């Protein structure tokens, strides 16, 4: 059970690191897409 | 003229006017008959209508006292529409602002770290990727 | 009402806070209310705002607690001016019934009638829909304002 | 993590690792700054070696610059957020406008931010501020 | 006591992993929708 | 006529220098292609 708890803590830390990386990348992607689409709409309106 | 005044002032009393528009002259005659105005206060005409002084002011006020409802209703509606539009605009601007904010705050945290001057002195030296990307950028620029 | 939409209510309330705690000016909270679909005339707003004066409106803010009964009273209106009202009134407001309504007259009778608004308000309202004839199709703009 | 960033970091590292051992020591940065100018005082070198668990290895400074940098955004999306921020779309907003907006944009901001920005930005002589090159400087285009 | 703590940690890890997977799926879908909308806006700007 | 002296003296004192010869060898060996073609295309497009 000590070995199983160690393995469970390892799996939990791995899942938490993966989730943190995924959340950071997803926030970056969402912010980037929003800003880029808004700026593209603004530039298209300016070009029109 | 008949039709102008008719469509402009029938709001006061359009109760029993036949929706099928009869002779515009006859139509304004009957509409002012319903309006209960003294004949001498105006001048019925074959093509246009003529009125005394200050009578239009009375008619303007009588018209104005009926439109206020529509006035305030549409005013509130359009104000709320402009409000929600500017709200969406400002919240999108605030999202972009929060992005810029995180970036400049990170810069603040990093503009003073000693390693920065060091590793920024060296970046302008190596530019092979910069050289290539500028080659293609100048290619498309020259083509444009 | 319900906590169902109170999450969006909370994020919008704290979104337009100049102090970032839950205290938003009376003018600003009325503007948020209008932005929330519920757009009544400032008359009933002040009526349910304890009947304050302009100074109190620009100095005194509101918590989110009292904001719930406030939108509750706003929901007691349960309806506003109808669409057929606006279309028929604008149609009979024109001079000749030419499917449209002149622009300058609309701007004037909007900034100088009943509820007062600044000129740029109605300007950016009508902005984009202008035409060389100066006669804008009231129908498209009124349905855009109603639906929007 | 970004391909361009990691590739340029390792490029600059293998260029500065004059011993090509993957271990950054006092020799490398010392002679580099000597060729650049005044030699760095060895206490600065030790303090720069104090963050890593020893002689700065490749993944060492990789992780350190990651944890010090992961969270920013490239100049592209920066100027994108800056674009709709201005109606003129020329990138010439006023710095005192930036001040009046920064004080309450989202969370409240203080005065040190704006004074440092003005003292470290090419502002014009009335307030107008250009970011077409300043934001690239923030991403190290010129500084 | 350690077994109870490990069980609580495993339950929390499973719940947080499910939540993070849902959030990452939603964020990837939103990023894809934003990219598609940006491409559509570019095509619409060209048509305009 | 006092700037041409530096150029000619440099070219002479490097022409016999075997290291300058090595440099002028390695650049046409495997280095002229990318950068030289880039700059040539740039100059041609600029002239056009």
């Amino acid at each position: 059970q000590v070995e199983e708890m160690k393995t469970q803590l390892e799996e939990l830390e791995d899942e938490l690191q993966a989730a943190e990386d995924a959340k950071l990348r997803l926030e970056v992607n969402m912010q980037a897409m929003k800003s880029q689409f808004e700026r593209d709409l603004q530039a298209r309106d300016e070009q029109n | 003229v008949f039709q102008e005044f008719r469509q402009r002032y029938e709001i006061l009393a359009a109760n029993a006017i036949p929706k099928g528009f009869m002779d515009g002259k006859q139509a304004c005659i009957l509409m002012i008959k319903a309006l209960e105005l003294d004949p001498n206060l105006y001048r019925i005409g074959q093509s246009k209508i003529f009125f005394r002084t200050g009578v239009l002011a009375h008619l303007e006020e009588e018209r104005d006292l009926k439109i206020t409802d529509v006035i305030i209703a549409f005013q509130a509606q359009c104000r709320g529409y402009l409000a929600r539009k500017a709200f969406a605009k400002r919240q999108q601007q605030l999202t972009a602002m929060k992005v810029i904010q995180r970036n400049c705050a990170a810069y603040l945290k990093l503009r003073n770290w000693q390693w920065w001057r060091l590793f920024t002195k060296v970046k302008p030296l190596l530019q092979v990727t910069r050289q290539e990307e500028e080659m293609q950028a100048k290619d498309e620029e020259l083509q444009r | 009402f319900s906590e169902e939409q109170t999450a969006e209510f909370k994020e919008a309330f704290q979104l337009f806070d100049r102090t970032g705690d839950g205290k938003i000016l009376y003018s600003q909270c009325g503007d948020v209310m209008r932005a929330l679909g519920q757009n009544p005339t400032n008359a009933e707003v002040m009526k349910v705002l304890g009947n304050p004066k302009s100074d109190e409106m620009n100095l005194k803010t509101l918590n989110f607690e009292q904001f719930l009964p406030m939108m509750q009273t706003i929901a007691k209106n349960k309806d506003q001016g109808c669409f057929e009202d606006y279309v028929e009134g604008l149609r009979v407001f024109d001079k000749e019934g030419n499917g449209t309504v002149m622009g300058a007259e609309i701007r004037h009778v909007l900034v100088t009638l009943g509820e007062k608004m600044t000129e740029e308000e109605v300007e950016q309202l009508v902005a984009g829909h202008e035409d060389s004839n100066g006669c804008i199709n009231y129908e498209e703009l009124v349905r855009m304002v109603l639906s929007g | 993590f970004d391909q361009s960033q990691i590739q340029e970091f390792k490029e600059a590292f293998n260029m500065i690792d004059q011993n090509r051992d993957g271990f950054i020591d006092k020799e490398d940065l010392h002679d580099m700054l000597a060729s650049m100018g005044k030699n760095p005082t060895d206490e600065y070198l030790e303090g720069m070696m104090s963050e890593a668990p020893g002689p700065i290895n490749f993944t060492m400074f990789l992780t350190m610059f990651g944890e010090k940098l992961n969270g920013t955004d490239p100049e592209d999306v920066i100027r994108n957020a800056f674009a709709c921020f201005d109606e003129e779309a020329s990138g010439f907003i006023h710095e005192d406008h930036l001040r009046e907006l920064l004080t309450t944009m989202g969370d409240r901001f203080t005065d040190e931010e704006v004074d440092e920005m003005y003292r470290e930005a090419p502002i014009d002589k009335k307030g107008n501020f250009n970011y077409v090159e300043f934001t690239r400087i923030l991403k190290h285009g010129a500084k």
